């Protein structure tokens, strides 16, 4: 989560994004758990 | 010695046994002949000081949560 | 599998001769090619059922219960079942779920 | 018996990690000191 | 029965031990539960819990 | 791996009471939560070592041998090791080769 | 038959030693008489006899 938050903060900065704009994050794996293989499946359903 | 200080220079039962392995050995199939259980008391003995210990723990708490005085 | 009650085996020794027990001359054998001299076999004429002597020095495996430490996980609702959206019997016992 | 190799450490450090990353046309150059293969801050985001 | 008990004089073996000791123990229960009873009493039901 | 020789075990059930063998505090109770009634475990005072008798009734696992049919394999040649090529051991013992 | 055992186990005497080395030798008689019934087919009763 460190990490994660990190890397998307450091790819918001290096292409300008308007001071105060932050991107919204949703964290699904709360209500549904780790189905590792099908993780980011899931996490497309809940983007769509 | 004073020399010696600075050179360093210093100036039968594995038959009882047997025996009793065999009684030991002996009485076990007569206990399992008799459907006879032997450690049955230990069993319940193990049991009762499980519940001493049990008990203590509610008595030592409501000592500490009123002061022995209280108590007494 | 109850995350509390994990069975799992220690390899023991032996120390005194085992009771006989029967077993079919196909499994007999396959306890004979494994112990060797640890293990003796006997055709039961009347049967023609095998005796198994598992003798000293002998290995075997006494299972055990480990306590496991962590108890939830994300489970597919109770009751889920491949039957209720249309999946024939014959494709569910032959398949992993 | 040399063949394989274990790297020590990456061609970048871990302060240039990001910057390397953000950089589509920083290459590698020699080290003089070292004699290996590492990115230099000169050749990151250059005008060159 | 008879020939067990020879073979347990024999080896110096108490068949009892264990129920003597479990029957002591069970004196001390009703001694201790008999103090918890009391403060029960003494406090309410209300009180302890 | 010999597979001529292929280790398997059968779930058994105990005819008659077992001997006491020694094990850990931890090793025995371990049994004691498998087993439950089937099993008693003992302080041995002077040690603190645990006595198990498995009783009757109990469930064991006995090795035995399958002859299996398939004796060959393409098999990388014997005295091949990731040593020579220069791998260190570190990451030899904490890899699948 | 319980009591046995264990005196035979005391006398560390072994009881199917015997059965042990019979079953050993049948297998050697059925190897032989193997051989035997080869060479009888190979050559023909009569020339045997």
């Amino acid at each position: 989560d460190k990490n994660e938050s990190a890397t998307i903060n450091e790819m918001m900065k290096h292409l300008g994004r308007s001071e105060g704009n932050p991107v919204i994050g949703v964290f699904q794996k709360f209500l549904t758990g780790h189905p590792k293989g099908a993780a980011g499946a899931w996490m497309m359903n809940g983007a769509l | 010695q004073k020399y010696a200080s600075i050179v360093g220079v210093d100036l039968l039962e594995e038959i009882t046994k047997d025996h009793k392995v065999l009684a030991r050995q002996q009485l076990q199939v007569l206990a399992r002949y008799l459907k006879m259980d032997l450690d049955n008391g230990e069993r319940k003995f193990l049991k009762e000081k499980d519940t001493v210990a049990e008990l203590q723990a509610q008595l030592d708490y409501l000592n500490a949560e009123l002061g022995e005085f209280f108590v007494n | 599998y109850n995350p509390e009650k994990k069975e799992m085996i220690q390899e023991v020794i032996v120390e005194e001769d085992l009771e006989p027990f029967e077993a079919s001359k196909e499994t007999a054998e396959q306890f004979k090619h494994q112990h060797g001299d640890k293990v003796d076999i006997f055709e039961i004429p009347e049967t023609g059922e095998y005796s198994v002597k598992l003798l000293k020095g002998a290995t075997l495996y006494i299972p055990k219960a480990l306590r496991f430490d962590r108890l939830v996980a994300g489970q597919i609702p109770t009751g889920w079942n491949a039957k209720t959206y249309g999946i024939s019997d014959d494709i569910i016992s032959q398949v992993d779920p | 018996n040399k063949l394989f190799v274990s790297k020590e450490h990456a061609p970048y450090t871990d302060e240039l990690e990001e910057d390397v990353y953000l950089d589509p046309l920083a290459r590698v150059s020699k080290d003089k000191k070292s004699g290996s293969l590492t990115f230099n801050s000169k050749n990151i985001q250059s005008k060159d």
